[PDB]
């Protein structure tokens, strides 16, 4: 029973981890996009 | 008088005009291609003015062929589409010509696409729910007379079904129109809906138009505006209430960014055009209620990424007001029309718009099926008697509530031959305050697929 | 001040054969001055036998990309215009050859038979000129036939990483089409394109070495644009493959297209713009790359009978890295395409070959472009294996579960090893119906999970040797009737008493 | 009649000509720098034509006291190499001239450096296995004696180590020619190779060409193109079988990369010149075997950041045969030769040409270790005690394979100093055999790490 | 933030090259001018004064984020709406311990500053024992007490849409819940 | 690292494109020119040698870095100093 | 050491240590909580967090927020206190008694607090 109960809260903090992580997975590939789009248009400008 | 292409670049063409005879942006332009293999009259949209009378226009047609110093002739107004009555019962390009018959529609009456939102002073100041007349829509996902709903299909989910359903509640229900704004369809599945509707016969009261991929992204974007134009006439003009579906919206976005780097515009967040927040909003601010008329929309929304935070999404969803999704772990179970009762959502959805009875049966159902979804992992590991009498007790209702979301609906008519059923809110709510409560337990599970509201309920399990 | 627009007017009207000269030339472009009435995607012609494509036309020079041997090219060279857009010969002559983007064969065997001419750009079928798909482009790979079907007509992605058995599930496709060959009626008989796009010489050489060693050259194409060749031809290929195969399609006959791979199309097509100055997008690709693709891709349809009914299969590849599915190539062939087979290299690491992930791996077209024997013997096959992709966390604990599901579980783990297929092994329909049975019908229930490969193996090799009219019933009828399945139940029973498993142990 | 230098930039020199004069692309122009110890004869490629009689050139020697306005002269020709079997055992630059024996090479036949790749007319695939005795190459990653072989990895991940370590298995006993590239390779690790060469009298057979990195950008392009006109003169002219080793191929791409901008190309992704696989095809094919005589290619690519997905791995992948790949995670473990046996790949590896009894074994070593690299996200959390006793036995089992991979190799006498050890393919099929079924966990885990083989591996288990 | 998004379209329109985010370098001198307007003048100039309630959308909760950050260090405090206790339907969703007022304490009248004066500590210390106590089998009679307290408030803080409280009737509801007459 | 940053500055006010993370494209050649410039001479040179120790700063402890990288592959061997080993007493 | 002495030094390279186990434990304190570690690492923790919040401080200009007062820590009771919590003397007080105290004392006194 108390297997149970903190296999739950184990699973609800992985579940609440990969929600956060997936989070940071968006915001680095929208920055390493916007960085990599920054790098080219910056390349064109200067030619 | 007229003007001269001086420089093609793929869709991009810069016309030349006399010093005074520059059109004004967002004309339509008309140059010749009289190469025999790739005869066509290249239509040219107005993007900007380079100074010194040259024009910066994007190409609605692939530019293959195109001579430099070819005559092109302006029309003096907009990319103009065909308008009426006559119009359903048709399939059009982006740029007003019919598919299935050229030449059709030119002599109808002529709209811009290009025109602006509704007034601030005409638009309506709260919330009219659309009665639809679907129990699972009308329950736990309310539309809103004039809103926009995404439409989260997928393969075979039935999203064609659900589309000839709507097109036969408007039509029949409100006396209204439906459009449907093909943005950026493929081909093969643009076909596959134009004989579907055709053999539903909802067809004839339906405009179809479609922006097919094979184009450059200048009508790709044009498309939804094109669509836009035609219900918004049926609006203004006839007084109709219309439904505009948009598919795909994300691709009206995505089309937007490639016209954009196309122009050469510096390109914005991750990769957009840094216009996409105001286009979006000319686009989706002009599908509104107006002096007691409306267009309702269905935008079926990609999400790249499954990413709800990136530009396009985001942008999209700062708009619409509803969302539906439907789901094959739904469908697979015969609950027609299969959208999913947990992950669909709306903002009606609350007690101030929708009444207090209505908004405590949509919770009550909604706690009933996410308790379900929670226990549907002990149902198939360990089997239903693992759970306690109150537990088996509750998944005995859940299972009767998620079977009785299922509707016999008018499109289900073409196939099973009996008709398709409209339930009234109050019966809707009336019906589940009762199941809820588990005033229908002893019945079984059978009993409550595909019924039309709480008289049929008792008339089918009275017959089982 | 009027009379200079009068005199500039007259000058810009007053524009034998046009000459061009050129003016600048580096890195596979060469910037021509003159040519006024060039058209756009013209063919031009330089002095040492070399072609450019006039891909981009400024106010005073034409911008045109090099097609090959660009080293030859100087400033001062006269060139002169063709009087064509660019244009590929087609017919029969074709088949069985290699040829260069130009429809020049590069195999080094006789000159090909050009029966006529076309254009690369001309317009795809509208949607008033086509068809529903209705009618199945047989892969033989049981993990695509009974779970991401493909129908002629269709467009299928084989998306996924390096080294998972992209190339390999297309050349099984196209060598699966010998049994439809062999039989000399044109509504079975497939033929087929591989446009291969930056592969390396002997790739190419080892894919027609595979698809002779299966008989495939009798009806295949290769479109080579080995990487020696310039990005002009890496970005024709696809076009010319396109238009070799859009000839037999309007002629009635139909067609299965492999393009390997669109990533290095989009690749070439990339450094061909920004070559041209012409501004970059997201990942450098220029604003069109979704409309090369899409312009590429939509041309593969099924007509109407009015148009010969006639139908091309697109079977585009391409290579994701790490597989990130959200990079920009990948989702716009993504969007696209029918559906999608996305291979991934854990599967193909875990033994799992072809390595398709169903389950993420679907089909738009769906059941419309399967038999109804295949319907009703695979539709139940995505929902065991659905299950069974729950049910593997508890694989560890297989006692504990309940018996319902403990039954799922092994079942779900005989159907896997059930959907794995030796390379250059395609099965008939008629084979793959009987094996899909085998798993969806529970006979494989009592079979050792490790010995089911080769339970399949010869239990239809039995079939096939002594009771060939199971297989004679399915194909000429196209159902599993009563009376053949009672009788494929019967041999399946006598074969699993001859059989011997791994451990030695009996069978049921 | 001679040209004149207009402009400069870095390593990157304009120079205009007269109007009859302009030399073809890549001819090799000479200028004369005449300042103190920097005085030389400068070599410049014509890269491109700018139009107005200018051709842009790259500098193969450094620009430093070059002059606007000194005199060039065209040659001509192209830049030229001397090839030969009098080439064998001497060390060359970029431009031909022999390091050790200045002018050693001025009475030799000289080859263009720029040809076309050989028809594919020409082209057959190759199928003969090479043994090279190092167990995680024989294994899972087997050699193709013609083919276009690979040591992918990182920086500092050993790549030059297992590049020296397979010359020394290879052309030590290899009956033909051998031929070295170094393309901005380490000049301290082409010293010793050189002298290690001459030590082991392998050297004799040898024709070294070395563009390390202290070079400009020309001549870390040009390098790579050098030794492979020696290598095609083996081949074409002689037909006596050769290998050809290239540390570092990728330096030719990434000297690419640096002049683009100067040449006035735009950048592509992660600021690559947009030639990259035009530049990289045009090189790689010329690398090929034709029918009837083989190169054995064994060519070390760097990989920038260690990111697999960077544009330059990425498009090298598809030139190759045989792929070993290296990686820091396996490096940081300690098992040198650090190859990551999941991500290393071979065409040769299937069952008609290796033999069931190697395909097996080797499909069951990666399933293992492919099971193990989904566990260790479980072990590092959970722990190993958790998981069922078939998972933890073949964990214990892939815990002995990962070390069992690693071999002390002979180039690695410094890195462990023990001796180095060469493991038969039989030996290492049979080993590996026995793992996988179990017949080894009964040893301690440490007795398999850095072991030539059974024998070895009983000598350290019974020394533990 | 959708000023932001439009100066972002008129800066890159005007080919000003990005920074971070893809805005401008002076995204921050958009906003801080803006905000900088808003302030309590002196008696010497009239008095007067100018509160500004700035909003800005978040994404997915980002509070992280570039332009969160950067209105976040303008602003004298931020009423952090969280989602997830929207969705709860404790409405106004007012996520106490990142939500603070920094200015704020000094102008709060003295009722209020006497009934409120532990609310906040007396809310975050529920919400941190409720995140423990959901996956307990029991706790002690004074923690269950604080958890039905820190229930109990939040229920009492909750309220409808356009019901505005007057602040003489706020102290008195607040009273109601702190000195226990709910429990 | 900050011969690096510099070498930015200078290429970007002479206006040289950047290639990627900002650097100038021959960002190697500024390291390796550097760094191979220093070996063990033959005796037919006097014999001498010189030793180099570069330094560079890992920003947020990531190895597989751009400029990190390009240094690891001009030298000869790496110390990576961790900053998590140097709070938990292993110092050096 | 050289600077602020060897005493001084050894004590906050104790607590560095301590804090640093306890960030190189929170990837699986995240997901199982505390006691799913050994003993030796359980033990530490139960230190790492008592602490973690020892560094806090009721600062002067807090009480412009808080209204409680200000505290001042002289050098000699930090090196004093911290060396009596990385020894382990203070185990058996609760976490909440460290919070935003300053000195031995006034953690005493809040200790009698609960």
């Amino acid at each position: 029973a108390s297997r149970r109960r903190a296999m739950k809260s184990a699973t609800d903090n992985a579940d609440d981890l990969i929600k956060a992580l997936t989070l940071a997975a968006n915001r680095e590939r929208q920055a390493q996009i916007t960085q990599e789009i920054s790098e080219i248009v910056g390349g064109a400008n200067a030619l | 008088t007229a003007g001269r292409v001086v420089r093609i670049t793929g869709p991009v063409v810069d016309v030349e005009f006399p010093r005074g005879s520059v059109p004004e942006l967002f004309n339509a332009l008309h140059a010749e291609i009289t190469f025999g293999a790739l005869a066509k009259t290249l239509t040219l949209e107005v993007a900007q003015h380079l100074g010194d009378s040259l024009v910066r226009c994007i190409s609605m047609q692939p530019t293959d062929g195109l001579v430099r110093g070819v005559e092109v002739t302006d029309t003096g107004a907009s990319i103009s589409v065909p308008v009426g009555d006559g119009v359903k019962g048709h399939v059009f390009n982006a740029l007003g010509d019919c598919l299935d018959d050229p030449g059709y529609g030119k002599d109808f009456e002529h709209w811009s696409i290009h025109r602006k939102p509704p007034a601030f002073s005409d638009l309506e100041p709260r919330t009219e729910m659309l009665e639809t007349g679907l129990k699972v829509v009308d329950l736990l996902t309310p539309y809103v007379r004039g809103g926009k709903i995404a439409l989260f299909g997928g393969a075979g989910v039935g999203k064609t079904v659900l589309i000839q359903e709507m097109i036969n509640r408007i039509a029949r229900n409100f006396g209204g129109t439906s459009v449907f704004a093909g943005v950026g369809e493929r081909t093969r599945e643009g076909n596959d809906l134009w004989v579907e509707l055709a053999d539903a016969n909802v067809l004839k009261d339906t405009a179809l138009v479609f922006g097919q991929m094979d184009e450059p992204p200048g009508t790709r974007m044009r498309v939804a505006l094109s669509a836009l134009t035609m219900a918004e006439f049926f609006r203004d003009e006839q007084g109709q209430d219309v439904l505009l579906f948009i598919d795909n919206i994300f691709r009206f976005t995505q089309a937007g960014s490639e016209v954009s780097t196309l122009l050469g515009r510096m390109p914005s967040a991750v990769g957009y055009q840094p216009t996409l927040a105001d286009e979006m909003g000319e686009l989706q601010e002009r599908i509104t209620s107006t002096r007691g008329r409306s267009i309702t929309s269905m935008q079926a929304v990609y999400v790249p990424a499954d990413d709800y935070t990136d530009p396009a999404p985001a942008t999209t969803f700062a708009h619409l007001d509803a969302t539906t999704e439907l789901s094959r772990a739904v469908f697979s179970k015969g609950i027609f029309p299969a959208v999913d009762p947990l992950a669909s959502s709306s903002t009606i959805l609350d007690p101030a718009i929708v009444g207090d009875e209505h908004y405590r049966v949509a919770q009550e159902v909604i706690r009933i099926l996410q308790r379900y979804k929670d226990l549907q992992d002990i149902i198939a590991i360990l089997g239903i008697d693992e759970l306690s009498e109150e537990d088996k007790q509750l998944v005995n209702r859940a299972r009767r509530i998620e079977r009785f979301l299922s509707q016999n609906m008018m499109a289900a008519e073409q196939f099973t031959g009996q008709p398709g059923s409209t339930v009234p809110l109050k019966e809707t709510i009336e019906a589940f305050d009762k199941l809820t409560k588990g005033e229908f337990d002893h019945l079984p599970e059978q009993a409550f697929f595909l019924i039309g509201g709480l008289d049929d309920l008792a008339k089918k399990a009275e017959s089982l | 001040a009027a009379d200079i627009e009068g005199a500039i007017e007259d000058y810009v009207s007053s524009f034998r054969e046009e000459i061009g000269t050129v003016i600048d030339a580096g890195d596979g472009i060469a910037h021509v001055e003159g040519l006024p009435s060039v058209m756009t995607q013209e063919l031009l012609e330089f002095p040492g036998g070399v072609l450019g494509v006039a891909l981009n036309l400024d106010e005073h020079s034409v911008g045109a990309v090099i097609l090959g041997e660009f080293e030859k090219i100087e400033e001062g060279q006269q060139v002169k215009r063709t009087g064509e857009v660019l244009s590929v010969p087609v017919g029969d002559a074709f088949l069985g050859r290699v040829v260069n983007p130009l429809g020049q064969p590069i195999d080094g065997q006789g000159d090909i038979a050009a029966e006529t001419r076309r254009a690369l750009e001309l317009q795809a079928p509208s949607v008033v000129q086509r068809q529903s798909v209705s009618e199945p482009l047989q892969t033989g790979i049981k993990a695509i036939d009974a779970m991401t079907p493909i129908g002629r007509g269709q467009r299928q992605l084989i998306i996924g990483d390096r080294k998972t058995g992209k190339t390999a599930v297309c050349v099984d496709t196209i060598l699966n089409q010998r049994e439809a060959w062999l039989t000399g009626d044109p509504k079975q008989q497939v033929r087929c394109v591989y446009v291969a796009i930056g592969q390396k010489g002997t790739t190419i050489a080892s894919v027609k070495r595979a698809l002779e060693e299966g008989g495939a050259m009798e009806y295949t194409t290769i479109v080579a644009a080995p990487a020696s060749d310039a990005a002009g031809f890496k970005w024709l290929a696809p076009y010319t493959g396109s238009a070799i195969g859009q000839h037999w399609m309007y002629n009635g006959k139909h067609v299965l297209i492999v393009f390997d791979d669109l990533s290095k199309q989009a690749d070439a097509y990339r450094a061909i713009s920004l070559l041209l100055r012409r501004p970059p997008g997201r990942e450098a690709f220029p604003g069109d790359v979704f409309y090369l693709h899409s312009r590429l891709l939509e041309r593969c349809a099924k007509l109407s009978d009015e148009l010969g009914g006639g139908s091309m299969t697109g079977l585009p590849i391409i290579e994701t890295k790490a597989n990130d599915i959200s990079a920009f190539i990948p989702t716009n062939v993504i969007s696209i395409t029918d559906g999608q087979c996305f291979l991934e290299s854990d599967l193909f690491n875990q033994g799992v070959r072809p390595a398709i992930n169903v389950g993420v791996s679907v089909s738009r077209v769906g059941g419309a472009a399967q038999i109804k024997a295949m319907k009703e013997v695979a539709g139940s096959l995505r929902l065991d294996l659905s299950q069974y992709r729950e049910l593997e966390a508890f694989a560890a604990f297989a006692s504990d579960l309940d018996a319902a599901s403990k039954a799922q579980l092994d079942r779900g783990a005989r159907l896997v090893e059930l959907l794995k297929q030796p390379q250059y092994s395609p099965l008939a329909v008629e084979e793959q119906v009987v094996a899909i049975f085998l798993g969806t019908q529970g006979h494989l229930d009592s079979v050792p999970v490790e010995d089911v490969q080769r339970f399949e193996s010869e239990l239809l090799e039995h079939v096939k040797a002594s009771h060939s009219d199971i297989f004679d019933g399915i194909r000429e009828t196209k159902k599993l009737s009563e009376e053949a399945e009672e009788k494929l139940v019967s041999v399946i029973n006598e074969f699993k008493k001859g059989f011997q498993a791994s451990d030695g142990s009996s069978v049921v």
